[PDB]
RNA sequence: CUCUUACUUUUAACCAGUGAAAUUGACCUGCCCGUGAAGAGGCGGGCAUAACACAGCAAGACGAGAAGACCCUAUGGAGCUUU
RNA sequence: CUGAACUCCUCACACCCAAUUGGACCAAUCUAUCACCCUAUAGAAGAACUAAUGUUAGUAUAAGUAACAUGAAAACAUUCUC
RNA sequence: CCGAGCCUGGUGAUAGCUGGUUGUCCAAGAUAGAAUCUUAGUUCAACUUUAAAUUUGCCCACAGAACCCUCUAAAUCCCCUU
RNA sequence: GCUAAACCUAGCCCCAAACCCACUCCACCUUACUACCAGACAACCUUAGCCAAACCAUUUACCCAAAUAAAGUAUAGGCGAUAGAAAUUGAAACCUGGCGCAAUAGAUAUAGUACCGCAAGGGAAAGAUGAAAAAUUAUAACCAAGCAUAAUAUAGCAAGGACUAACCCCUAUACCUUCUGCAUAAUGAAUUAACUAGAAAUAACUUUGCAAGGAGAGCCAAAGCUAAGACCCCCGAAACCAGACGA
């Protein structure tokens, strides 16, 4: 939701083309009385209460709470047997069907995220394979996140990412509270 | 009468797309990344509504300061006339004071 | 035309009610409709009653000469 | 998001459905039928207090007939058989009096036989005993 | 619109046993988009429902509303269809199974009053439809005589059971 | 909303408005409780059972020179410039149990809370800092980004 | 009261009540009496003494004074030599 | 008391101009 | 109302309990979706309850068809020739054994 | 006018063609007395009572029409006059 | 003796006050993930109409009523009447 | 429809005034007053609703609460026990 | 059985990106769309009022060139309603997307046309086969009100209790609104379909996180702080003002 920007809006009665004359006097027709016939009431007229986008839905829960919730997942995977540890992603060739048998074999289930440290230095030959499949996901350390880990049914993480990820999760439990944003320089951060 | 008398075509979702197979990457960009970017800049949309929220009002006015210089003539009149009719709303009219 | 399915779904299973009342169809034996093990329903048949009956006597009651003539001619029908 | 009823139809017929047997447009006209159909049930609901009223109202008319034909008013046959300890409700004594008539007219001399001894207790000082019939069997 | 009434001229049975009874023939016709109130034409077609064709034919010809032209020449094209197409052997022996109107599509139109008011005008338009059968007419209910009633009336008091009790 | 009258239509009078009566809020004479509240100066209290909470959890290191800068880096108060604050108020809070010999430049201190520190053997120093200063010795980083 | 102002859209402060009231950080608001400076000639000393009296307020006019404040009013200050320190905080109050 | 008229107001045209 | 329905005298099928009692329900046929999640009460009533409950009536033959399905629902037919189709979509194991009870008991 | 009458035309009624409007909560739409938001087809007590057209009538449906113009009210308007 | 929704009796129990206020559920729709003859857990919102002399469209009622229209004969040439 | 034209715009003018205000189910729920260009409305009390805290509430025994003046009133206040 | 019903496209909405701008020949400021004659006229100049202040008379927010923050602070004001800075601070920025509409919706739009008005101006409605119509004797039926098939039989808000039995018996003064109180002879409503009305701060509460600290510079803090959840309708005047159009 914290990215989400609604675009529906509609026209108020003051927004549709028209409608400003009385359609006729108040008194002596015997018709209902109506000030305009662009209002709601209206074949045509306009919305009462309507969407009036564009509209935004940005909130930002504590980076605490979002640290620990990276946490949990990882737990919740690995208590219940979806977590497996890798050494390195390198595959013996790129080819796609070797990757979803070799699934298949170990019991993986149907989809597999798998996480490498960094996007640069990611194996050719996984990329190849990972790339040509759609439940086969291949992200690097920085793009984990809950809703991938909970869409996937099986979690792949590197000996290098697990190090990655104990040192940035960790790092909230024992920090200050900030005296200014930590993209600033600090002593002992980054690393 | 109203109502259908034939189904309608059968919905067909490709939950694996590769828009849905990568939704919520990089949503921790900045625990992960050092701090460098914040997650909000990943959010792509109006210039006055990127990591921002608010009312009806304060969408409306934020709006008119950000590009009513650039908005088209019956549009920014329009825009005028909604701040006035929600100005006289929520600071006269309610049930609570 | 309004968007969902649920409605259209309800409304074609009364359709189908409303066809069938206008044109009931013709009866047909319970063996030929679904779920139904003969074997299964013989034994079930002598213990409702509360009665020992012997599986071979029991089926043999069921067993009608007209059926066992229509039996014979469906297959010389079929070069069996 | 627009959000439009699609099930409107089912809503009307819910409706309906109760009012196929009334006359006139109220049978097929919701905005009718709708407010003739609420006023249908709860007369429904009502109707349950009144249905034992009228099955009493009923039996003691009956009763008071099948009395009748004895010589008995119906109070004097429901209060001496009372005093009796025949604890025979007004139901089934009208069932008695049509399919039992054998039984009633016993039930009746037996009601009619405490009546006369309750006289004699109330014409008397005491000096009598207590009547056959108005004995009452005590329980603890 | 619907058109269904034409569509049931089309209707093939299966050939029949020898001991079944032979089955009428029916003939279903009708004219659309007749320019006459359907209120007016239910009279005429009230009228020869249960007549015989040459019966029906003959009331017809001697009225003097402006449906009954349309009906009887409706009547004509219909008689001459059943021995033509639907094997009747005898076209005299035919008679109305059915017969009604129906509304149809109509145009609206200005009608004009005094002090500048205005009204609408519906210029009308009816169907016909007949339904013809082979055979004799069937004859008409005698009414109900004295003996019915009585018989009827003692069936009621012998139906009459003992209410609310055993 | 109720039965008509102006609030089921939403039209009641604003807040603090009393029907017509000479209300509450204005038949109070005017006096001056918060005339020139911006102006004044504001000092953040620090008492010596802080500075020595703080001593004892290595948060502030009592073998270099204590300041502003120090006490910020360490968490251990919050200053805000933008609200009039102009800096630290040493309070004697806690000085019985006060231990520890420090250097510390604070901008206002109580007679009891120099007594504190000078019995341990410390200094302490008055110093004073205006409102530009006092934002860039708090929060030096986003100052050196600056440039100037 | 303007609860969304047409150019920041934020709830605005009543600045008559400032003039006139000083909210104690515990959430209590003082006064001055009303008349305290009018015909002191035909007036009691013990009343004039009374008028003299800085009073509290109660708590319906609490509310409204808070709801006529914004949170700026309501934050805790730390004036040099403030002659209210002492009152700002409750002692020994039992609900 | 001022006079009072309310003038007749005619719809449009087209509604009564349909042919088939 | 009792205007706007049919009614019946209180009967019983073939002098039910009269020389003997003879249970009138004869069928029961359940519709269980193996993935659906409106099938979870009736995947563990048939884990459980369903075998337990045939042991006890031997006279009903029960027809368990694991198959695809939004709705789960148990048929029930009777000697007399009357079918009940009940839905047990979204119901407990408890709340599905009260119904199938209910169901042999009934005539 | 006492005190009205006769005839002709129009309208009218019947047949044929064409075909509006205001109105309409639903109606299976009696009379008397009593009652009641104080004047009852609809409530209480009585009396009356097979069903359905056509033509008249104007006592009732507080009949239809126009959110009373009289009157009062609103911290509602406007025209006019003025020390 | 008759006589209540009072009370008893067999069984069950949250299941009869306007404004207002608290709470428990829930139709359909869209989205995420499921499900796969029509569903589940959640997230969302133009999210529910027996009443506004409401708006638009359809069709009734009044009503086949009010009202409307063509001088005559004839061979359709013509003549006659006004 | 000239006590001052008509059209468009300001304009979704304002209306303490009238009308209208859409799914299911349960629950609590009636009424001292004061001020007000105010009595067709409001604000504060009172009453009412929800949550929380901890401790008495109601019913009431004696003893007790005015002289002046005519009805020497029915009663009230206070109040342990229960 | 009729009248009808049903449909999924036409396009449209909100953003992003990108600065923008036409032309064949002939005609067109006089009575425009009119080949061809003596003229000389020339543009600029404070918005007002509704409304809020419960009247009203000073007063009453209206993009004006950087998001945030300073701050609803300084300050202004029938010091009332309300109005409201600056110094200083300092971020991001990859068009080709949609928890937008799908023929009463979405642009008024099939079109500024038809039509209405002297003029300024106002301003619609609607379409639906199939791969093939060079397959049109083709694509089923089923569903609103209204009718037809099929008028009616004592008695009464039209039902309920029932009953062998439709009715007969018994019980029963439509609904909404408005009121001290409505069967009221008080309001609204022929009926069907569709459309048509509760928007948010201040605190408080509930459930997480962290905790003398909380928060992704600002702010708050004597258990606080951060995040989330959850409350505030629709239609209707006579008027007032500005600029046009009309003898
Ligand atoms: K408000
Ligand atoms: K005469
Ligand atoms: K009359
Ligand atoms: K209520
Ligand atoms: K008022
Ligand atoms: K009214
Ligand atoms: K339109
Ligand atoms: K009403
Ligand atoms: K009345
Ligand atoms: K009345
Ligand atoms: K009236
Ligand atoms: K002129
Ligand atoms: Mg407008
Ligand atoms: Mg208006
Ligand atoms: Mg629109
Ligand atoms: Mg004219
Ligand atoms: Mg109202
Ligand atoms: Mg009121
Ligand atoms: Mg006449
Ligand atoms: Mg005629
Ligand atoms: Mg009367
Ligand atoms: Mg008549
Ligand atoms: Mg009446
Ligand atoms: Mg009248
Ligand atoms: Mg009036
Ligand atoms: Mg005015
Ligand atoms: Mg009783
Ligand atoms: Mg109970
Ligand atoms: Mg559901
Ligand atoms: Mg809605
Ligand atoms: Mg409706
Ligand atoms: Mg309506
Ligand atoms: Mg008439
Ligand atoms: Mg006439
Ligand atoms: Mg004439
Ligand atoms: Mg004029
Ligand atoms: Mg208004
Ligand atoms: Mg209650
Ligand atoms: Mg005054
Ligand atoms: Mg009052
Ligand atoms: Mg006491
Ligand atoms: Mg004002
Ligand atoms: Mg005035
Ligand atoms: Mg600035
Ligand atoms: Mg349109
Ligand atoms: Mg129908
Ligand atoms: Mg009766
Ligand atoms: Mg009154
Ligand atoms: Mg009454
Ligand atoms: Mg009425
Ligand atoms: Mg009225
Ligand atoms: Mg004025
Ligand atoms: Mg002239």
């Amino acid at each position: 939701n914290f990215k989400r920007i609604s675009y529906a809006k509609t026209k108020t009665r003051a927004e549709v083309r028209g409608g400003g004359r009385k359609p006729w006097p108040q008194k002596g027709t015997g018709r209902a009385r109506h000030g305009s016939i662009r209002s709601p009431l209206w074949r045509g007229g306009g919305v009462a209460h309507g969407p009036r986008g564009p509209t935004s839905y940005y909130y930002m829960l504590p980076m605490k709470v979002r640290a620990l919730g990276l946490k949990v997942a990882l737990t919740v995977k690995l208590a219940q047997d979806d977590l497996h540890i890798m050494d390195s992603l390198e595959l013996p060739t790129g080819d796609p069907q070797y990757l979803t048998e070799l699934a298949h074999y170990r019991r993986w289930g149907d989809s597999v995220l798998l996480v490498d440290l960094t996007h640069e230095e990611m194996p050719q030959s996984i990329v190849e394979a990972t790339s040509r499949l759609k439940t086969f996901n291949l992200i690097p350390a920085v793009g984990l996140n809950v809703h991938s880990m909970l869409k996937h049914q099986t979690l792949v993480l590197t000996l290098p990412t697990v190090a990655f990820l104990e040192d940035k999760l960790l790092w909230q439990d024992s920090r200050y509270r900030p005296l200014y944003p930590f993209s600033l320089p600090y002593s002992d951060f980054p690393r | 009468i109203g109502i259908r008398l034939t189904l309608p075509p059968p919905k067909v979702v490709d939950r694996w797309n590769e828009k849905r197979a990568m939704f919520g990457v990089y949503d921790n960009i900045g625990i992960l990344g050092n701090f460098e970017k914040h997650p909000k800049e990943l959010i792509r949309g109006p210039i006055w509504l990127r990591g921002w929220k608010g009312n009806e009002l304060q969408r409306c006015i934020r709006k008119r300061k950000m590009v009513g210089s650039r908005m088209f003539a019956d549009d920014l009149h329009n825009l005028n006339k909604r701040i006035r009719y929600l100005y006289k709303h929520f600071n006269r009219h309610g049930k609570f004071r | 035309v309004k968007k969902g399915f649920r409605a259209a779904f309800r409304f074609q299973k009364e359709l189908e009610r409303q066809r069938l009342l206008r044109c009931p169809p013709p009866p047909v034996r319970r063996s030929e409709k679904p779920n139904w093990d003969y074997h299964a329903e013989i034994q079930a048949f002598g213990h409702r009653l509360q009665e020992n009956f012997s599986l071979d006597l029991l089926k043999t009651a069921f067993v009608n000469s007209c059926y066992i003539k229509s039996e014979e001619a469906k297959r010389q029908q079929l070069g069996i | 998001l627009r959000n439009r009823v699609t099930d409107r139809y089912f809503r009307i017929q819910e409706v309906l459905k109760h009012a196929r047997h009334f006359r006139g447009r109220k049978n097929r006209c919701y905005r009718l039928a709708v407010r003739t159909v609420i006023r249908a049930f709860v007369k429904c609901t009502k109707a349950r207090y009144l249905k034992k009223k009228n099955m009493r109202t009923l039996w003691i008319n009956r009763i008071t007939a099948a009395s009748q034909e004895h010589g008995l008013k119906y109070p004097a046959l429901i209060g001496n058989l009372v005093k009796c300890q025949v604890e025979l409700n007004r139901k089934v004594l009208a069932d008695l009096a049509i399919y039992e008539p054998k039984t009633f007219k016993s039930l009746a001399a037996l009601a009619s036989r405490r009546r006369h001894e309750g006289f004699a207790a109330a014409l008397g000082d005491g000096k009598e005993p207590e009547g056959i019939f108005s004995r009452v069997v005590q329980y603890h | 619109i619907s058109r269904k009434w034409e569509k049931k001229n089309k209707i093939v049975y299966p050939p029949q046993l020898p001991g079944e009874p032979r089955r009428p023939a029916e003939i279903y016709h009708c004219r659309r988009q007749i320019k006459y109130s359907k209120d007016k034409m239910w009279y005429l077609a009230k009228l020869i429902r249960g007549m015989s064709i040459d019966q029906a034919l003959a009331q017809l010809e001697f009225n003097d509303k402006k449906g009954a032209k349309i009906i009887k020449e409706v009547l004509l094209e219909a008689q001459d269809m059943a021995v033509r197409d639907h094997n009747v052997e005898f076209r005299s022996n035919l008679y109305i199974a059915e017969s009604t109107s129906g509304r149809g599509q109509c145009l609206k139109r200005i009608r004009y009053h005094g002090r500048g008011r205005f009204g609408i005008m519906e210029k009308v338009y009816c169907h016909y439809f007949v339904k013809l059968v082979e055979g004799p007419p069937p004859p008409p209910e005698p009414p109900k005589t004295a003996v019915a009633h009585a018989k009827e009336y003692i069936q009621q008091l012998r139906s009459r059971t003992i209410v609310h009790t055993l | 909303r109720g039965h008509k009258g102006e609030r089921q239509r939403g039209t009641r009078p604003r807040l603090g408005f009393e029907g017509g009566q000479t209300p509450f809020y204005i038949r109070i004479p005017k006096y001056g409780f918060n005339e020139g509240h911006s102006f004044r100066r504001q000092y953040k209290p620090l008492s010596l059972n802080r500075l020595q909470y703080l001593i004892d959890l290595g948060r502030v290191d009592p073998s270099q020179p204590i300041d502003l800068t120090q006490l910020v880096n360490g968490r251990g108060v919050t200053i805000q410039p933008l609200k009039r604050d102009y800096g630290v108020q040493l309070v004697e809070e806690g000085a019985d149990t006060f231990t520890a010999k420090v250097n510390i430049e604070v901008q206002l201190a109580s007679e009891l809370a120099i007594a504190a520190i000078e019995k341990n053997g410390g200094v302490v120093t008055t110093a004073f800092y205006d409102p530009r200063s006092l934002d860039i010795v708090c929060k030096p980083v986003p100052f050196f980004l600056r440039g100037q | 009261l303007t609860y969304f102002s047409a150019r920041k859209g934020k709830r605005k402060t009543v600045k008559a009540v400032i003039d006139r009231f000083l909210r104690l950080h515990c959430g209590l608001w003082v006064r001055r009496k009303a008349g305290y400076k009018k015909k002191l000639w035909k007036k009691t000393p013990a009343r004039k003494k009374r008028l003299r009296e800085f009073v509290f307020c109660n708590k319906t006019q609490s509310k409204l004074l808070d709801k006529m404040t914004t949170s700026f009013w309501k934050r805790r200050n730390w004036y040099v030599d403030d002659p209210y320190q002492k009152y700002h905080d409750r002692t020994n109050l039992k609900v | 008391t001022k006079k009072r008229f309310t003038p007749p107001i005619y719809q449009p045209k087209f509604k009564t101009e349909k042919e088939f | 109302t009792a205007r706007g329905t049919p009614s019946r005298f209180l009967a019983s099928v073939l002098h039910n309990g009269l020389g003997r009692y003879v249970q009138q329900l004869q069928r029961l046929s359940f519709s269980v979706s193996r993935d659906g999640a409106s099938s979870r009460g009736a995947r563990e009533f048939v884990e459980r309850e369903v075998i337990d409950f045939a042991r006890r009536n031997p006279g009903v033959v029960i027809y368990v068809n694991s198959r695809p399905c939004c709705v789960p629902r148990v048929v029930a037919e009777y000697l007399n020739g009357a079918v009940r189709e009940e839905s047990i979509h979204c119901k407990s194991v408890e709340e599905i054994s009260t119904l199938v009870q209910k169901l042999a008991d009934q005539s």
